[PDB]
């Protein structure tokens, strides 16, 4: 468990017909914080609480339930890997 | 030396919990002071209380009327009972033995959760 | 009742270096603290009773160094079997309380 | 005692935009279960991570969420959940 | 029947120095300045003062006065003595239950009491309170007319009053005076002392003897005194009082100048003269026992301090005791609660027990005045006193402490230690109250015998072992041990509290204890005072306030016995 | 100068209904039944009595009496209030070192004290003790020709006098009353009361004054009254006083024909007339301290059982304590002699300190007449009285306790532990000292005081925190620790002993105990009686103290400024 | 002070018997006893502490079953090893106080 | 841990006795209290006296005025001092450690032999 | 002792020039008596206290100090060995 | 401290009457000696036995006395003392 600092991977996933998932991977330091489309909607949003891994490593799942254009972006701080992502309507 | 938590891992708001917790390779009579505590969602301890060797019993004031704590020693058994059960506690729950001259919780069961809620 | 506070939640240290925990009590305590190690799916298990005598199946790489109504767990030579959270808890007042937990996230 | 329910299961796999990476992160939501305490299995696992939330603030059942991290070379090549709440699994794929 | 004194000395040291005259049916007046033989006098007539210095002769009827003469005349005191919160029917009732004769039937009783009290006037207020502190009742001159009475029951032929009118208005005291006038005029003989008679009272006298410094100054019919006196060579004019002139005769406007002459006047010769031709228990101690028990009985309930103030203090003090030991514990703070609780207790019933110095001493001019006039023995008196007062003030707030405290403190849940706490509290009390008695008997007042009390029980709790632990003391100190009674009382409380008791929660310490210092069990407290873990160290502390009480009421019986009331 | 008094009347319900007359240079008497007007005339002519009632008209030589009269007239209260262990010298010494101005030398100061001690005749008893209970001294004659020179030092044109010859012998009232007549003699208005004199006093009155049930019923010329009675109708035989028989026609051998006969009788119109020919601090607050101060010290040397005594007790008692704790261990039994020996001193300081409450109430009568007559201010008065008496009785018996107990017991061999135990007992006797003075001070009587003091000390006592673990109590009741003055005292106490202690022998245990329960060190001790063991710990308790001082001395205070003076 | 008496001053007993040593305290001892063995030409030895507590270093074939005032020690199964003179020690009072004493001789 | 006694084997009547004990193995000023113990001929035990790890020290009542127990911190050392001594106390003289919780004389010097004769 | 009751042997020695001595050699049970002339001297007796054996016997040292007919003997107790000795003036 | 010594010693053979019964018990006696510790060896090993006893009445030294059993076989062919406050032992033979 040994971490240098090392930026997350992001990825959104579109729902089967509804809720927005958002996958925050593999980081450290651990001061994440995840945005909706870049602040504009801050209603039902649930991250769920982050992992460790056998590396020493961090994971985070962000969720927001609404029926349904949006981003899911990461403004991590000690990498400035400020990570942003989009789906279509 | 040894213990073990059993009971209903789950119960209904205003209903009454109930755990009981099995002793081995001791007596619950013959020495030690016998407890209950309990690990919230939140990660901090909370002790709850403890049934002595002779009987005699005692409570933290934050379960103010809602604990007892009893035994049958025909069977090395202790319970603990908690009225008005409410979703806001939900913890794990282990029970313990003070050693009472070194004045620690040496040994400790595996400890059961608790889920309660509408 | 006596409040047990331990000012870091949470730590972040490399293997092999020492660590220093700190558990500050409201009232004096006059050495009645005890030290819990939890590692994650069991029971707390005690390391230290008294504020300086170490548990026998522990290496002497812990000690316990405080006094009045400030105390310390010290571990010199930190290993990968020390990786949890640790709890002080005082046994001077018949409400027993834990401090509110400190973790090792080792890095 | 909220009113006992084996799960709702939906898969969460990659958008018409992720494939030009090399490797894809598919996901799989486990919704509206209860008593918290089930699990997930990986088909077509080791590349996996997961976690369980708290209680839903409207009908007080849970959410959990599940994945495999995988590549162009695999992906085009399902998630089966174990809960006891019902005498089986329940499966479906990307 | 006529009284006539022959050749009366007096010492204590003269204070009567040679006295000769003759008293008869009808009024006869004592006067002079306060310290002269005014007062000595009456109480030698009356048998009052002690035989030991008496040197003349006392005759009635030409016949020497009998040893029981004290029961067949009556004497009425200066400042009344009468009960304050009986009735003026109960206080003649008490004194026909006890100077008559057991002879006669409570009709036969009733009839005297009857005559004398339609003879007194009294007939407004017979069922009214004699007054007290916190009653308003019956005035001043009823108040004279009352204590009368209580001598008029026997039918005395000599009535002797000690200064009647000294403290009373003068449209009272000329009323009182014209009472014993139409008294007088039944045969009765009255004799009486007074201070400085206005004109309007010194015309009634149909005798006057005037005494200075133990010197006799006149002897005669009362109207010739003033004839006299301006005989021998001093002058009255108009619009003055001939009772003042006399005393400011007296004063020097010398004595040995008055003395001389009356030796020479006519009125010694006459006297003279016919002096030398006139030398020619009734009841049972039972019965006694139960009339001063119930006169005690209705004084104790006619009194609110007595009675009422102190039970509302113990409910009180036993309800806040029952708040701040609430619910007591088996932890490291349950033996300093228990020790200090049950040592509270035991230097309270010391404490409140200081009270019983005032049971005798506030009655001693009655006890003595009833004594001397033959009512009762000091036995029947002494134990009829003990029975009424002290008994029921000491088991009741005894009691009410045991009912409220012990299931609020949560004291071992047994029957025979709830009684053996009661009965401990109880013995401690009497124990206290007995030596109380012991130092207050036979004393005038409260203020001493409250100081040396209170010195007594600040001594004796140090000596308690709580303050100091008793197996530490020197050898040559260590035997004060044995004279306290706050001790008894608190180690039989101890032993009956903390055997079997446990106070390390979380260690068994019956069979050993694992580390030597730790105090965890009752009986390693008991052995660590000195005290004894069998049965008789419980007992031999009861045997002990038992014997306290003895001593300590014998002692007080002893200082009533040997007393004395002359 | 001539007083003139007009229409008086005075309401507490009426007391005086209408009251007319004039008193002249000569000697002029009040006179009537007790409960009559006579003494409340006195102090409405003299200024003695609150103004809110009064609603007449009283003029001095026809103009109104300033507010300054009360200084400028003597009054001469009925029982004797001056200084029985100084001696006559000193009192006269003391009242010239306060009535008279800044401006005069010593000498002209003795010259008016010569003048006046000279004309009183006190010459053989000048050097002379004034009489106490342990001092044998002038005699009650003396004693009252001492208070009348106490105002004489004046020079003042008005005396009044509450019943001047009550409580005297007939040979010494007839001789005050011959001095005061000579007093007349010299121009000087006597104004005063009687309680019915002898005839022989009556004709010295150069005025007379009789009044009953608040009716005026003569004022003229002393002699005329006996002529004005006959006149009226009744009638004086030989051989009888007129003073006994005014009272008697007002006792009706009614009251309102007798005022109607004088409102239409000879001397009400002449007396009319008159009244209608009429009507048509001095010295600093230093000196005041310096002479209160003074007075009150050389009374505090001239009686054994405010002085000696005390000390004696203090002594034997150091000495009986010194020996049942003789030589202290660190053991098991340690403790219990330290908590007990350490509770003994405090709570003995607190009982010694109720004899406090003595210290005003005894000077109450002195303190209200000399206050009136404008002798000093209240300040002064109160704080020349704490400076003089209070001060150095607390400090000496604090200082020889620690002395013979400190180095008997064994306590911390250290010099500063020392000093803080004689401060803590010294601060808890004042603390205790102050509330005795708030309890008293305006009181009359020291038996009701004495229990309520007692009464608080034994609540205050149970939340001392020995008898009671005072981390146990439930949070309801707590509060009330912070009350109590032995607390503050006892913790002080028990902080400065048992600091580095050690009671486990053949243990250390300084970094851990081998096993809990065991009790091995003060600090162990300390925080078990939920002690600090900061510095703040032991001296938050000597700020406590202060404070309870400084409130309980400014309720003494402000209790001495709101007391009814009239 | 507390005295201590061992009834009898000597025993004779054989090899593989059972013996049993007796000590009556003046006072009450609350289990403040100890026994202490002596070889000859030796320091005595501590065997029991507390009266019914053994020392490590010593076989079970000895116990102590007092209390009150009436102490006693048990050898069941003596053995030539055992053979020596006996104590008991109160540690109750401050002025410690021994036994006479009791010697064992063989049979 | 490690006792031994030593001093002047044979003293005079009326004189002073004097033994030193030094301690190895453990320091006198960490914990315990520090005992000296005679056995007289014809054999009984008498406890003397200590000297506790803080320097306070106590003594038999037989002995009063008689003994003294002082120490050197410097070399671990302990001294039994015993004045006005009598030919009816020759004995043997053992010094001890007194373990403090435990409450019993768990290490003993070999003792050493003092004779007092005229 | 090992075992059970045998008999003292007794021996009185004549002195060099003084004093004598009779040794009370080996014996059980152990409460030994010892008599000079049978009683008829008591003065000046010294018996010194017993020996014990690694048999477990007993062994008493009997001497009298005098200026010198003797008889040293011995009523032993359970045995009934009344052992008795004599020497020449 | 009584005045310091050496022993004296004695010997102790046998009566012309004790030599009938087949075996003899020789004897070495230990006197006037101090302060109290000497040891005795015999020569001319086996069945050896020594007792000591406390001071004179009159001097305050020690006795001392000591034992060989012997047969009519080996009689007829000495105790010496280490005593240390000598300059050297002394010996005497029976």
């Amino acid at each position: 468990s040994s971490a240098s600092t090392k930026g997350p991977s992001v990825f959104p996933l579109a729902p089967s017909s509804a809720a927005l998932g958002c996958l925050v991977k593999d980081y450290f330091p651990e001061p994440v914080t995840v945005s909706w489309n870049s602040g504009a909607l801050t209603s039902g949003v649930h991250t769920f609480p982050a992992v460790l891994q056998s590396s020493g490593l961090y994971s985070l799942s962000s969720v927001v339930t609404v029926p349904s254009t949006y981003i899911c972006n990461v403004n991590h701080k000690p990498s400035n890997t400020k990570v942003d992502k989009k789906v279509e309507p | 030396v040894q213990l073990q938590e059993s009971g209903p891992g789950l119960v209904k708001p205003s209903q009454s919990l109930s755990l009981t917790c099995t002793v081995t390779g001791f007596s619950i009579t013959s020495d030690y002071a016998w407890n209950w505590i309990r690990q919230f969602p939140g990660k901090k301890l909370e002790w709850m209380g403890y049934i002595n060797f002779d009987g005699g019993t005692t409570y933290n004031p934050s379960l103010r009327g809602r604990i007892s704590i009893t035994r049958d020693t025909s069977k090395n058994q202790f319970f603990l009972q908690l009225r008005s059960v409410t979703p806001e506690d939900t913890a794990t729950y282990y029970c313990a033995t003070f050693y009472g001259a070194k004045g620690t919780l040496d040994y400790w069961g595996q400890g059961t959760s608790v889920t309660v809620s509408s | 009742d006596i409040v047990l506070t331990q000012s870091p939640s949470s730590f972040s240290v490399s293997l092999g270096d020492r660590v220093t925990i700190s558990c500050k009590a409201s009232g004096y305590i006059l050495n009645r603290l005890a030290w819990y190690q939890q590692k994650p799916g069991n029971a707390p298990r005690l390391l230290i009773s008294g504020a300086t005598s170490l548990e026998t199946g522990f290496p002497s790489r812990f000690s316990g160094t405080g006094s009045g109504k400030d105390y310390t767990l010290s571990i010199s030579s930190l290993q990968t079997e020390d990786v949890g959270t640790y709890y002080c808890q005082q046994y001077w007042s018949t409400p027993w309380t834990f401090g509110g937990g400190t973790k090792l996230e080792i890095r | 005692k909220r009113t006992v329910a084996a799960p709702s299961v939906f898969i969460f796999p990659p958008s018409d935009e992720q494939l030009k990476s090399g490797t894809a992160s598919v996901v799989c939501l486990l919704n509206n279960f209860y008593p918290r305490e089930a699990k997930v299995q990986w088909k077509v696992s080791g590349n996996s991570q997961e976690s369980v939330t708290e209680q839903d603030s409207k009908d007080s059942t849970y959410s959990l969420s599940s994945t495999l991290t995988l590549s162009k070379a695999d992906y085009e090549k399902a998630c089966e959940v174990t809960h006891q709440g019902l005498s089986s699994p329940v499966t479906k794929s990307f | 029947a006529v009284l006539s004194f022959h050749n009366i000395c007096y010492r204590v040291k003269e204070i009567l120095s040679n006295i000769n005259g003759i008293m008869k049916p009808g009024l006869n007046a004592i006067l002079g300045p306060t310290g002269g033989g005014k007062s000595s006098l009456l109480d030698v007539l009356a048998a009052r003062k002690d035989p030991s210095g008496l040197s003349g002769d006392v005759l009635i009827n030409g016949a020497p006065r009998p040893a029981n003469f004290k029961c067949n005349s009556g004497y009425v005191v200066q400042d009344d003595v009468v009960m304050g919160t009986l009735t003026v029917r109960e206080n003649l009732q008490f004194s026909a239950a006890l100077r008559l004769a057991t002879t006669m039937t409570n009709h036969e009783k009733n009839e005297r009491i009857n005559r004398v009290i339609q003879e007194l006037g009294l007939d407004k207020v017979a069922d009214s309170k004699v007054g007290t502190q916190f009653i308003r009742g019956v005035s001043g001159g009823e108040r004279k007319r009352t204590s009368i009475g209580m001598e008029l029951i026997t039918d005395p032929s000599i009535l002797f009053l000690d200064e009647p009118t000294t403290g009373l208005d003068s449209s009272t005291a000329n009323a009182v005076l014209l009472l014993l006038k139409r008294m007088s005029k039944q045969g009765r003989t009255i004799i009486f002392s007074i201070h400085q008679p206005r004109y309007s009272i010194f015309k009634l006298f149909d005798s006057l003897t005037l005494l200075a410094s133990g010197r006799l100054m006149f002897h005669g019919p009362a109207q010739e005194a003033l004839g006299y006196f301006e005989s021998a060579g001093y002058h009255c004019e108009a619009y003055n009082n001939p009772a003042d002139f006399f005393l400011d005769i007296i004063n020097g406007d010398l004595i040995e100048k008055l003395a001389e002459i009356y030796v020479n006047s006519s009125f010694y010769k006459e006297t003279k003269a016919e002096l030398h031709q006139l030398s020619g228990y009734t009841t049972s101690f039972c019965h006694q026992l139960r009339w001063v028990s119930k006169r005690s009985f209705k004084n104790l309930l006619g009194n609110p301090q007595a009675s009422i103030a102190q039970i509302i203090v113990t409910v009180v003090l036993g309800l806040v005791i029952g708040a701040i030991y609430f619910g007591l514990k088996n932890d490291s703070t349950g033996i300093q609660n228990r020790a200090g609780v049950l040592f509270f207790l035991t230097t309270n019933q010391c404490f409140s027990s200081v009270s019983a110095v005032e049971l005798f001493v506030v009655e001693k001019k009655l006890f003595i005045h009833e004594y001397i006039s033959g009512y009762y023995r000091v036995s029947s008196y002494f134990l009829g006193k003990l029975l009424s007062d002290l008994l029921p003030m000491r088991m009741l707030p005894s009691i009410i402490f045991t009912c409220i405290v012990y299931f609020m403190l949560g004291l071992k849940p047994k029957a025979d230690a709830f009684f053996v706490m009661m009965f401990t509290l109880m013995m401690v009390a009497y124990s206290a109250s007995s030596m109380a008695l012991a130092i207050a008997a036979g004393q005038s007042v409260v203020s001493v015998a409250t100081l040396l009390m209170t010195i007594c029980f600040v001594f004796m709790m140090i000596f308690s072992g709580l303050l100091v632990n008793l197996t530490t003391i020197a050898s040559w100190l260590s035997w004060l041990q044995y004279f306290s009674i706050p001790r008894y009382g608190f180690t039989a409380l101890q032993h009956n509290e903390f055997l079997g008791q446990n106070f390390c929660p979380g260690l068994n310490a019956t069979g050993n204890n694992p580390c030597n210092y730790a105090t965890c069990t009752g009986e390693e407290y008991l052995v660590k005072q000195g005290i004894d873990l069998s049965p008789w160290g419980l007992w031999k502390n009861h045997v002990a306030l038992a014997c306290m009480i003895v001593i300590f009421l014998t002692i007080a019986y002893l200082k009533l016995l040997f007393l004395k009331k002359y």
